């Protein structure tokens, strides 16, 4: 059978001398497909291990006293913290670029762009530009709906006008997602039940300007749902993007499963969704139509990034497998025509994203 | 406040 996606194993971190005890959410970071950082204690000495994905054979270990390390998405620039102490280093320059002392512990942080670090404290969210003498600026106060959640993600639209904070907690013996969507222009927060989310830019045919889309997936008691919604006033002259809501299927033996990660391909206009217990889903961004579901593994993929090369998703599982999934550009249109029997979707996707196979419907 | 990383 032809599959509309392709899997690829890039690395086993245990073949690089990474101890499996350090392959987890709190100790391994992958902020982009260019680097993986792992904090390890070897003897008495805390180290950071930096894997250059363009040179994976030669990890470099450096001593640290940081509780958290996140590499810049594009440059060998690393953000380190220990409690309230934040430091930015250019590794190649062996130089401290910037430092700041917070008045609150940072419980979650990540790079939201090439030049900005987002910081989450117990009660607020900050952006920290690496430009000039910029210090962290508060973006919004955390909503009470996320109080006592484990913060697992933070994302923004391209223009940093829509901000989304995601926490989870145990309620009624399931993992319940609490999201806060903040409008920077309107200064309004919306609490939303959700597990995974991304923003995307999408130009509707007949529109001169891109639409800003907010895509989120949730397992409620209502069952699995994926939502694709335009945020903000449509650009002048644009038609509005019509809201989509579709089902997210969980089989009977995965009654405890829930979405953990989402990446949107702007090349293919598809949504990749990964569940906690190793299901992969592919949805059309325009309509929400489910294209494909299958099981990767039992294994939790606990961190993901965009895979630039393939317009796909790359992740690491608890075994230390670095795995990517992308659209199979040669099979997806035949797969949608023949296996899904959806010649409409097939033909739309074939001309929208310039793919082969809708000559033969 | 000391460097949180040590180089060569």
């Amino acid at each position: 059978q032809i599959l509309p996606i392709r899997f690829q194993e890039h690395l086993q971190l245990q073949n690089l001398g990474i101890n499996p005890a350090n392959i987890g959410f709190s100790t391994l970071t992958m902020e982009s497909d260019k680097f993986i950082c792992i904090r390890e204690k070897v003897g008495e000495q805390a180290q950071v291990v930096i894997i250059d994905m363009n040179d994976p054979s030669n990890p470099i270990r450096r001593p640290i006293s940081a509780d958290s390390a996140i590499m810049n998405p594009a440059s060998k620039v690393i953000a380190l913290k220990a409690g309230k102490t934040l430091q930015i280093f250019n590794i190649e320059m062996k130089s401290k670029m910037k430092a700041h002392t917070m008045t609150d512990d940072v419980t979650f942080w990540k790079w939201i762009s090439l030049n900005t670090v987002a910081l989450v404290t117990d009660n607020a969210v900050y952006h920290w530009s690496m430009e000039g003498e910029s210090q962290p600026v508060k973006m919004f106060d955390r909503h009470s709906s996320l109080a006592g959640c484990q913060i697992i993600n933070y994302r923004t639209d391209a223009k940093q006008k829509w901000l989304l904070l995601t926490g989870i907690s145990a309620q009624q013996n399931r993992v319940v997602g609490a999201m806060q969507l903040y409008s920077v222009d309107r200064k309004v927060s919306q609490p939303i039940e959700g597990h995974a989310a991304s923003f995307a830019q999408f130009k509707m045919e007949g529109n001169a300007e891109e639409s800003t889309l907010f895509c989120f997936a949730v397992r409620g008691q209502a069952g699995g749902k994926l939502h694709i919604i335009e945020v903000g006033t449509p650009p002048t002259g644009n038609q509005p993007f019509p809201k989509k809501a579709v089902d997210v299927f969980f089989p009977p033996e995965a009654q405890n499963d829930f979405p953990v990660a989402m990446q949107i391909s702007e090349k293919h206009d598809v949504v990749f969704l990964i569940t906690k217990y190793g299901y992969i889903h592919l949805y059309d961004l325009e309509t929400g139509t489910c294209i494909y579901m299958n099981r990767i593994s039992g294994e939790t993929i606990f961190v993901t990034a965009p895979h630039e090369a393939t317009a796909g998703i790359i992740g690491v599982n608890r075994k230390g497998q670095v795995l990517s999934v992308c659209v199979e550009e040669e099979n997806i249109i035949p797969y949608i025509t023949n296996v899904l029997q959806n010649p409409d979707l097939a033909l739309r996707m074939a001309v929208r994203n310039n793919l082969a196979g809708a000559e033969e419907l | 406040s000391v460097d949180l990383i040590t180089f060569d």
